[PDB]
């Protein structure tokens, strides 16, 4: 398309300074002695003074940053036995599995659940029999009145 | 020695604000007197007044609003094709301080002496009296009378009266004359000596060339 | 065409042009002359164009004069370590010795084969093309001040009256036509009414400025040896009138002569007399008063 | 007289050629 | 020659030197670099001592790692891992057993209610 | 690179001047006013304010080195904890884990459900003694 | 006289050049 | 003699020829 | 005289040096 | 003379050199 004339509206103001840039000497004059005042020593230590104080404070307050950075060293030191025992309880999880868990605790699961569930089944059959033998005398003798 | 002028300043700043003098609407208007800038500065309309009051007098106004137009006119048409002194516009702020003195006698110069007076006057006044009199008075008399009638028996009489009469009187009297005054004099004497106009010839001259002394390039 | 002239302070550019052109002119004139002062018993028997020698010496290149075919053509020559051979650059074409050359200074007095080098100045510290730049700017601005002083030394007689045709008929028929006895009205009409602008603050200033130009010429002059010295010895005006301090101007004249001393070293070799004298002569009256031999009448007239 | 000069010229010619190859 | 100030520029640095002259400000700045130099020296005096301390621990770390690890809190960790999720089939199991026994007892209370028909007279 | 150098031979460097012979009547210092001395003094004084900031860089580069050495050693540490635990398993201190895992917990669960079951049985004997007596009372 | 000195100078130079040409 | 001088220049020319 | 002895001696030394040691 | 004799000896040396 014929779009993007942003390189193009600069053109009448880019030939303009090229016109009035170097064709000046028939149109102007060289006189009148303009004074130039440029920056004595006080502006030089201006340029240096803010620059030194902005790092003078930023090395004066290095102590609190460094105090943080050798505080968290000791924070790591007091956090380390916790991390060591936390690392230790990680590996014995798979470690105790090979020892006793693919073993005796499966027998404890078997014996300490299935057998006592069988004892519960016998207790339910017993208590149904006790429910009956309590009901068997109430539902025969007391009915002659009612 | 040459720097910026002042005609070129307000010409360039007025042409920044969309105006023109040659091809203004569509017709050739170079010859038409209500369009080129020199007439707008000599008439000194609202427009040039606005651009001077914004760029030259950036934080100033005088006391009144009829004298202030007179001062800004009498400044900017004395100094059109003059010069500039301190080398940069918006940096001859020496103009604002040589403005910043209180010699604002551009309007209603009454120094045909015009002595104005005032004379306020109050007054307070009370008063009191106590006037007590007391009379004492007593009288007495005697009335030795007689008459000796005679016919042609010859009856005779004699009389006495004694009449004292005491008296007294006393009265008091108090007065209270409260009182106040007031007075408000005023004079307005004006004088007209002859030689005051000689002293009044240059009331504006010594403030107008003050700008030549302190704000404009006093060399060719 | 293109024309729009400045003002009549064009003169204030013409004044600075006179200064600038004076510095350029006096500088290059003074070195236009300076390589001819000595000329040293001019061409007794010796085939040297001495003008071409002295021009070469004041650009400080050490020339070397020797023999070419026994007749002393110039050649260029660019603790003591001796020079012998023709190692140096040689300007002539076929006249080269093609044989044993030497420097004839200290090998003996008057014996060795000749190629002697001549310095401009025996010991070299600063070039005198810098001293001629050193005074010519100072001289330039005093010439500025003289020209500026005589350019504003011009005088008018100002008439002063309310304008249109009162005093014009006065000056016409009675001043420039020279007339005495002009009659005027009693209205103060010459009671210092005509006035003169004078510049008598300028003409006492004028002569002293010329004396400053003059003795600054003399203070450049005695530096580079060019001096009025010998005639000042016979005129008895020796000191504090010619404000020059004679012991300094006979000092700086002598250094250039003993720089050209090796021409005497050459002169002792081939049996001839060459002395580096110091030229101060200008003729047709000096040559007449030194001879007054009637053959010198038929020469001049 | 003439010889005195040529004899001086040739001795310097010998001396400035002996020093070109001398031990000195 | 012809001494020219060919740059002529803009700055962004700031100044109120609380001082009588340039000279006394130079003195103050000398005192100031002296006192913060002494601050750098006590950073050194602190920090050499800290690294005589620390790098001992980083050098003698594996011996300390063998030493502190053998402390006898280990049985407490083993009691924690038996009491861990690995037990808790038995934990939820025994809790469900207790719930089932409570279910039994409240069912006893359920068939208690079929007795009170004519408990009155 | 940690060197507490010493304190005294630094505090003399700020009060030291060579005082060379710069000649008067030259163009090194034309007007010889007292300004170029100020430039050459304050610019030569601001060297040490670079010096001690470089010393700050030395500190932080060293501390980065220190914590990096620690981080890499913590990387290596599970490679010590493993084979430490292999030392803990191939020896006889498995008698800690199997005996403290076995006996206390197994006896606790068995005795707990035994006490609970005997208590529940005593409760049922109590409950049947409650039930059987309350039905006789009517006649 | 002086021409005889010049003739002596030229034969010496010719002998020197001949010794420059032939090795001995 | 002058004949010796003439014989010397012929020897010089013959040497320059070689 | 002795000047002839000197001129004879210097030609001998010139021949000796220019024939024996070198050509230049 | 003796100079003529030395000049004759020099031309003899030049002829022996040729």
């Amino acid at each position: 398309e014929n779009d993007f004339k942003y390189f193009d509206d600069i053109r009448p103001f880019l030939d303009e300074i090229y016109k009035t840039r170097e064709r000046y000497t028939p149109f102007y004059d060289d006189r009148a002695d303009y004074n130039t005042n440029s920056k004595s020593y006080y502006d030089y230590i201006s340029r240096l003074s803010k620059l030194i104080e902005v790092l003078a404070r930023r090395i004066w307050d290095y102590d609190n940053e460094l105090k943080k950075r050798f505080k968290n060293w000791d924070d790591l030191m007091k956090a380390f036995p916790e991390q060591a025992k936390d690392l230790f309880r990680g590996w014995l999880n798979d470690g105790t599995i090979d020892s006793i868990i693919h073993d005796e605790f499966k027998k404890y699961s078997a014996g300490l659940t299935s057998a006592f569930a069988l004892f519960k089944v016998t207790e339910m059959k017993q208590m149904n029999d006790f429910k009956s033998e309590v009901k068997d005398l109430i539902k025969d003798i007391d009915r002659f009145v009612n | 020695r040459y720097t910026m002028t002042l005609y070129d300043f307000i010409k360039s700043e007025l042409i920044k604000k969309g105006f023109n003098e040659f091809v203004n609407d569509n017709k050739l208007t170079f010859y038409d007197d209500e369009f080129q800038f020199m007439q707008k500065m000599l008439k000194f309309d609202k427009d040039v007044l606005a651009i001077v009051n914004e760029k030259v007098f950036k934080g100033f106004s005088l006391k009144d609003e009829l004298s202030d137009l007179l001062f800004k006119k009498s400044f900017t048409i004395h100094f059109l094709d003059r010069e500039i002194n301190r080398q940069t516009v918006e940096a001859f702020g020496m103009q604002v301080i040589t403005v910043c003195i209180t010699h604002e006698d551009y309007l209603n110069v009454v120094y045909s002496s015009s002595e104005v007076e005032k004379y306020l006057q109050s007054q307070g006044f009370t008063e009191h009296n106590e006037d007590t009199t007391s009379n004492t008075d007593e009288t007495s008399n005697q009335n030795a009378t007689s008459l000796d009638n005679s016919t042609g028996n010859n009856t005779i009489d004699n009389g006495k009266t004694v009449n004292k009469s005491s008296n007294e009187s006393n009265q008091n009297a108090k007065r209270n004359q409260n009182q106040k005054g007031n007075a408000k004099g005023t004079q307005f004497t004006k004088q007209y000596l002859i030689d005051n106009i000689d002293k009044a010839y240059d009331l504006r001259k010594k403030i107008l060339n003050e700008f030549d002394k302190k704000c404009f390039l006093q060399i060719w | 065409r293109g024309l729009n002239v400045e003002l009549s302070k064009e003169i204030s550019k013409r004044v600075v042009e006179h200064r600038n052109r004076f510095k350029r002119l006096m500088f290059n004139r003074y070195l236009e002359f300076l390589p001819l002062l000595i000329n040293y018993t001019n061409r007794d028997t010796v085939g040297i164009d001495f003008i071409q020698l002295e021009s070469a010496l004041r650009q400080n290149i050490n020339v070397v004069v020797g023999e070419a075919r026994n007749k002393q053509i110039m050649i260029l020559g660019y603790q003591k370590r001796l020079t012998k051979e023709d190692i140096y650059f040689i300007v002539p074409d076929y006249l080269i010795p093609d044989d044993c050359l030497q420097i004839h200074k200290l090998y003996d007095n008057c014996m060795s084969g000749n190629f002697v080098v001549m310095q401009n100045k025996p010991i070299q510290y600063n070039s005198d093309i810098e001293i001629i730049e050193h005074y010519t700017d100072e001289l330039a601005e005093v010439a500025l001040s003289r020209f500026s002083l005589i350019m504003q030394a011009k005088f008018s007689k100002i008439f002063k009256s309310e304008i249109n045709d009162e005093s014009i008929n006065q000056l016409v028929s009675e001043i420039y036509n020279g007339a005495p006895f002009v009659k005027m009205s009693p209205m103060f009409n010459a009671d210092d009414d005509i006035i003169d602008l004078t510049s008598n603050s300028v003409i006492p200033a004028l002569t002293e400025m010329k004396r400053e130009y003059q003795n600054k010429i003399s203070e450049l002059s005695n530096y580079l040896g060019i001096n009025s010295l010998a005639v000042d010895k016979e005129s008895g005006v020796s000191d504090e009138e010619a404000k020059s301090n004679r012991g300094f101007t006979t000092s700086n004249s002598n250094i250039y002569l003993k720089g050209r001393e090796p021409i005497t070293f050459l002169s002792k070799r081939y049996g001839l007399d060459i002395k580096p004298y110091y030229d101060d002569e200008t003729t047709s009256k000096i040559s007449m008063v030194d001879t007054l031999k009637d053959e010198s009448s038929d020469i001049n007239g | 007289v003439v010889l005195e000069q040529r004899i001086a010229s040739l001795e310097q010619q010998v001396t400035t050629f002996l020093s070109s190859q001398m031990q000195q």
